[PDB]
RNA sequence: CUCCGCAUAAGCCUGCGUCAGAUUAAAACACUGAACUGACAAUUAACAGCCCAAUAUCUACAAUCAACCAACAAGUCAUUAUUACCCUCACUGUCAACCCAACACAGGCAUGCUCAUAAGGAAAGGUUAAAAAAAGUAAAAGGAACUCGGCAAAUCUUACCCCG
RNA sequence: GCUACCUAAGAACAGCUAAAAGAGCACACCCGUCUAUGUAGCAAAAUAGUGGGAAGAUUUAUAGGUAGAGGCGACAAACCUA
RNA sequence: GCUAAACCUAGCCCCAAACCCACUCCACCUUACUACCAGACAACCUUAGCCAAACCAUUUACCCAAAUAAAGUAUAGGCGAUA
């Protein structure tokens, strides 16, 4: 399961992972990162979503969320604030060089409205069928949420049951009869099994 | 309110820095150069 | 099955069912030689040599002539970074034997750039080699 | 870690001396 | 003689004397136990 | 050895925060209210030390017979024995007589 | 020089302590004189395995599945559902009394049944 | 305090990706795929 | 037979295994009990599978191929549970009108710490019994002090937990000085 | 060389089996080894342990090759009647170079067999061959002259006193 | 769980002499007389040799009992976890 | 030039406030964490001494239900120490 120390720093790379480990062995015991709380409903920004950054080595720029870390408060940005690393590297070979995204605060980047390419800031609100959305404060418009592909990898619109995948038609068929009996009892009628003695009373303590 | 030194280190410069000349263990120990410095003086 | 309450028992009562089973078992490779009828099994401590044959020929249609146990220890030697000794799970190993002849053998459950680098120069001497000049 | 600046300050100004004369400037 | 080796073990006499049961048996023996579990002792008793 | 090789961050400190603009207000609530209110009771803290000075053996005395009743019984002991050794120092041994 | 902080099992102590102590298996008989066990074939769990013939479920379901949200089963949910339908009828019909709550399915005892809702005598 | 210990240099002798897989498999080093949606660019 | 604790022939040696959704715990309370009897074994059987083939790779020293397949087989073995427990659960509930299915009582313990007793089934009543008889079921005067010192204990821990909390929220106030509201 | 050895009991609890190793032994000095680390495997009951329906009732005559014989310290072995009682092979121990002595300690450790082994083991890291020191072998003539004392060693001896 | 004494039920003691033995020679076994070495050692009492006893008031495994204002003691003010 | 040196968090302390007080299943007073058999054992009882008195022998402060004051007063006490 889980076993995360109780002052666990997170970092770029996923719990568990062999980088993680040796990053993280269970015995360090480091600084803990202080992190501005954030209620998970006040939360606005999420992977697939355009935003501006603010302040770094390349302001001004537009790019799509990949990824977010809720516990760091950080937003990862592919092709923007990127340093540049050896890959691949081996004894003999320096390596293939690749940039390589650093994260940013969720304050040193900021949304970015449909209708205008400009940065705004949005409050949440309710629309008329009661789904509750995030609009822009100047100039308010919807800003949906950008779809983003599952996390398993799982496409729905491309999925072909397999042999042990059970079908639509028969996984939503009903077949429960509400009665007032017990799993035991209807499963004696149904296979067959009869047992004429009886139960002898015990004592509880 | 705990107090404590943290200007040791000046402290015993002022006596070794007339020790330099010395021979031995009582030109960089405090404790054994402190006793050869005050005879010179 | 286990971590339940077995209703008591007494002279003349009703037989004793379980409709479903939480025992789960997991079919292992010997690590020693053993004959062509012999199968080993990894089973739960509560579950008993009789448990095994009446499950195995119920929910998988195998009739067995032979069931052995044993319990096997797992090492407390190791110790963590606290230097507190870690426990390896006790486990139960079961051997079956087959009925009627039948003969199983365990099945292989797993049947089976570099060159386009180019080097430094020895008469090069270390110069670098970009400049086309 | 002792609470202070004053001590801290001044051992600064020897590490400035001390370096001084190991690397002194043009 | 060369002394040192006064600890013979035995299971029963180690679960006899310093035993959960024996330790319940007196007024005395469940202090200790109440002792070891207020200290937060991983173990209270043989 | 024994001294820091780097400066500690700066010590930045509000002289005109609220806590530090408005202290000493009410001190002469007793003058200039017609004594209706006392400065002490403008202290707070332990219920056994409001408006009340005095020296370790006399404080613990205090607080036995003001909160002993509510204490601990492991800090209580420890009172009675500091009570103890207090009164042996102070009544026994020193200099003067 | 004892491990006292490890778990006490039936590997650990002389030859009687290793035999009596066991590892959790329930017990199927009785030792009678002459250590010999007599095995009783009402305390063996007998397993009832159903036909899987022609069953249509499956280990796996598609995800090609719409997100029914979850609600929990409750006693008022099952009395409504199976219970309330035949006292409407009764009720209507004219012909409803406390006297014929055993017909509609209420159980006034547990006693005399196989397999008793408390204390439960049946396994899972 | 501010004690670690560390021992010389190792230097892998095997470069190549696959000789790492199959010595980590003589030595019971299993390391299972990877998981997760950010890819580099 | 035994060709029912391994894979597919042909998905041997393959390093991944499509596999379906895990089964709900909404989407079996349409299933009546005689079908989730039926299906707690094609569970049963496909988990076997997975835990034979977890123990051979690392006989084989080698990652196993969808390890998320058992994870899924697990979580609707527990959802199934769920649900039979629920039915039975709401049917004891009009019946009879007990929370429990097992019998139990409050009881001080000879410690003088409240416990709830699980019953045991037995053959004759407890006032013949020599062994329950034996048990304790109640604490002497020995013990008020003792359960004090562990009350203290706690609050001891409960007061150090509170002040912590404060703390850690005047101290993030200094870096975050906008949270004043 | 053989101080033993194999097994049992007791104790201990995976602690020289495989793969790998940056760890390790004087031994990364090439290459072995490994009791340390990580992963994998392993001890399969017939031996042993875990027993018994009730009530009343019975039980003078040792053992010792148990026969002569001779003893005192006077001894370890048994039932009947009546009633009740047709299912039967579960559970647990089974590894090792091992335990108590802070140690991979010249110590301590019960029984059976072997009584010199069919089992189990290595006193010398290499060289030189001073002193003092330790353990032994041999020694001219003399033979306790040594010493508090024939201590030690060698050898295989007389007589007497005190105390008990 | 060492040790002192006790309780329960067990085990061991070749060979030779005399055959009667709290008898003798003498293994195993128990003890520890004298010497040397060792003295932060192999060892918080050991090693080698030499010795006392070895069918008895013997030695010994197992479980149990006696607890400090006390116990136990063939009285050495012994022994009751170096 | 090695060995090292250097750090700021973890959390803790003292008050205030408020009385305090569990849970998946299974197992646990027998050799605890051990599914299942004839039992009847049951809890209460002045603390002492170190120390002070320059020994010691009567004696020698120990929250006991409101902060202050009355008051270290009345009073007790080898009429001493002290209370
Ligand atoms: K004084
Ligand atoms: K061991
Ligand atoms: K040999
Ligand atoms: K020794
Ligand atoms: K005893
Ligand atoms: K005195
Ligand atoms: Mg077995
Ligand atoms: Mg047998
Ligand atoms: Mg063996
Ligand atoms: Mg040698
Ligand atoms: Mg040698
Ligand atoms: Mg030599
Ligand atoms: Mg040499
Ligand atoms: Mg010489
Ligand atoms: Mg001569
Ligand atoms: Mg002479
Ligand atoms: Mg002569
Ligand atoms: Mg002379
Ligand atoms: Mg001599
Ligand atoms: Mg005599
Ligand atoms: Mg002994
Ligand atoms: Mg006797
Ligand atoms: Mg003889
Ligand atoms: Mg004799
Ligand atoms: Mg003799
Ligand atoms: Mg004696
Ligand atoms: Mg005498
Ligand atoms: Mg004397
Ligand atoms: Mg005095
Ligand atoms: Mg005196």
């Amino acid at each position: 399961k889980v076993t995360l120390p109780p002052h666990y720093r997170y970092g770029m790379s996923p719990p568990g992972s062999v980088a993680d480990k040796r990053k993280n062995p269970p015995w360090i015991r480091r600084r803990p990162v202080v992190v501005e709380p954030i209620s998970d409903e006040d939360w606005y920004l999420f992977c697939g979503d355009t935003v501006e950054i603010l302040e770094g080595k390349d302001a001004g720029k537009q790019g799509k969320v990949v990824q977010v870390i809720r516990q760091r408060n950080w937003v990862v940005v592919g092709g923007l604030n990127t340093h540049y690393r050896y890959i691949g590297k081996t004894m003999d070979y320096r390596g293939t060089m690749i940039p390589s995204e650093a994260p940013l605060l969720h304050r040193q980047v900021k949304l970015v409205d449909p209708m205008d390419r400009k940065p705004t800031e949005i409050e949440w609100r309710f629309t008329e069928a009661g789904e509750r959305v995030r609009v822009s404060t100047r100039s308010g418009r919807i800003i949906p949420k950008p779809e983003f592909p599952r996390a398993d990898g799982i496409v729905p619109e491309t999925w072909i049951d397999g042999p042990k995948d059970t079908s639509v038609e028969d996984a939503l068929e009903r077949t429960y009869v509400p009665c007032l009996k017990t799993l035991q009892e209807e499963v004696m009628e149904a296979m067959g099994i009869k047992e004429t003695r009886k139960y002898k009373k015990v004592y509880w303590y | 309110l705990r107090n404590r030194v943290t200007d040791r280190y000046f402290r015993i410069q002022e006596v070794l820095k007339h020790a330099r000349h010395f021979r031995g263990r009582k030109n960089r120990c405090y404790r054994l150069a402190v006793r050869t410095v005050i005879r010179a003086f | 099955a286990r971590n339940v309450v077995y209703p008591l028992y007494r002279l003349g009562g009703p037989q004793l069912r379980v409709f479903r089973t939480n025992f789960f078992i997991q079919l292992v490779r010997p690590g020693v030689a053993q004959p062509e009828d012999t199968v080993q099994f990894r089973i739960p401590m509560e579950m008993t040599r009789v448990d095994l044959r009446n499950y195995l020929e119920g929910i998988y249609n195998v009739p067995v002539a032979a069931v052995r146990t044993r319990v096997q220890h797992g090492s407390n030697k190791r110790r963590d970074h606290r230097n507190v000794r870690i426990k390896k799970p006790d486990y139960k190993v079961a051997y079956v034997q087959l009925a009627h002849g039948q003969t199983f053998t365990f099945p292989d459950l797993f049947p089976e750039e570099r060159q386009q680098r180019q080097s430094s120069d020895p008469r090069r001497g270390g110069v670098p080699s970009w400049f086309g000049l | 870690v002792k609470k202070g600046f004053r001590a801290a300050f001044r051992f600064q100004k020897e590490l400035e001396r001390q370096r001084l004369l190991r690397c002194p400037p043009p | 003689k060369a002394r040192g080796n006064e600890y013979q073990p035995s299971n029963i006499k180690r679960k006899n004397k310093h035993g959960w049961v024996r330790r319940l048996s007196t007024p005395a023996g469940v202090q200790v136990i109440l002792r070891r579990m207020l200290k937060g002792r991983k173990s209270l008793s043989h | 050895i024994g001294i820091r090789l780097t400066l500690p961050p700066p010590k930045v400190v509000d002289r005109w925060n609220e806590k530090r603009a408005m202290f000493g207000v009410y001190d002469n609530i007793g003058i200039l209210g017609n004594f209706e209110k006392h400065p002490k009771e403008l202290i707070r803290g332990p219920i056994w030390l409001r408006g009340w000075k005095g020296n370790e053996l006399q404080r613990c005395i205090r607080k036995r017979k003001m909160v002993g009743s509510r204490m601990f019984a492991d800090d209580l002991h420890n009172l009675n024995k500091r009570i103890r050794y207090l009164y042996k120092h102070f009544n026994r041994h020193g200099k003067f007589r | 020089g004892a491990d006292r902080m490890s778990k006490w099992t039936s590997k650990r102590g002389p030859r009687s302590f290793r035999g009596r102590k066991g590892r959790g298996a329930k017990g199927i008989g009785f030792l009678t004189s002459g250590w010999r066990f007599v095995q009783i074939k009402e305390m063996v769990p007998e397993f009832v395995v159903p036909d899987l013939t022609g069953f249509k479920l499956k280990p796996y379901v598609s995800y090609l599945a719409p997100e029914s949200e979850e609600t929990p089963l409750t006693a008022a949910q099952l009395f409504s559902e199976a219970v309330a339908p035949a006292i409407e009828k009764d009720f209507k019909d004219g012909t409803f009394d406390p006297d014929n709550l055993e017909k509609y399915g209420f159980e006034p005892t547990q006693e005399g049944k196989l397999f008793q809702l408390y204390p439960r005598n049946f396994l899972r | 305090t501010k004690k670690r210990f560390t021992p010389p240099i190792y230097q892998p002798k095997f470069k190549t990706e696959k000789e790492f897989m199959q010595h980590a498999r003589k030595a019971g080093l299993v390391i299972p795929p990877e998981k997760s949606d950010r890819s580099i660019h | 037979g035994l060709e029912e604790f391994f894979d597919d022939p042909k998905n041997w040696g393959q390093e991944k295994v499509k596999s379906g959704a895990a089964w709900t715990c909404q989407q079996l309370r349409n299933k009546s009990n005689e079908d989730l009897h039926k299906l707690w074994y094609v569970l049963l059987k496909e988990r076997n599978m997975l835990l034979t083939l977890e123990q051979e790779a690392k006989r084989q020293r080698l990652p196993m191929p969808s390890p998320e397949r058992l994870d899924k087989v697990v979580d609707s073995m527990d959802a199934l549970d769920k649900v039979v427990q629920e039915r039975e659960d709401a049917l004891r509930l009009l019946q009879t009108g007990q929370e429990r299915a097992r019998p139990g009582a409050w009881r001080r313990d000879i410690f003088g710490r409240i416990i709830w007793h699980k019953f045991k089934q037995w053959v004759i009543p407890w006032h013949l019994n020599k062994r329950y008889n034996r048990k304790r079921f109640f604490a002497l005067p020995y013990v008020d002090h003792f359960l004090r010192l562990e009350r203290e204990k706690r609050a001891r821990i409960k007061a150090r937990k509170e002040n912590l909390e404060r703390k850690k929220a005047k101290i993030l106030l200094k870096k975050f000085p906008h949270l004043a509201e």
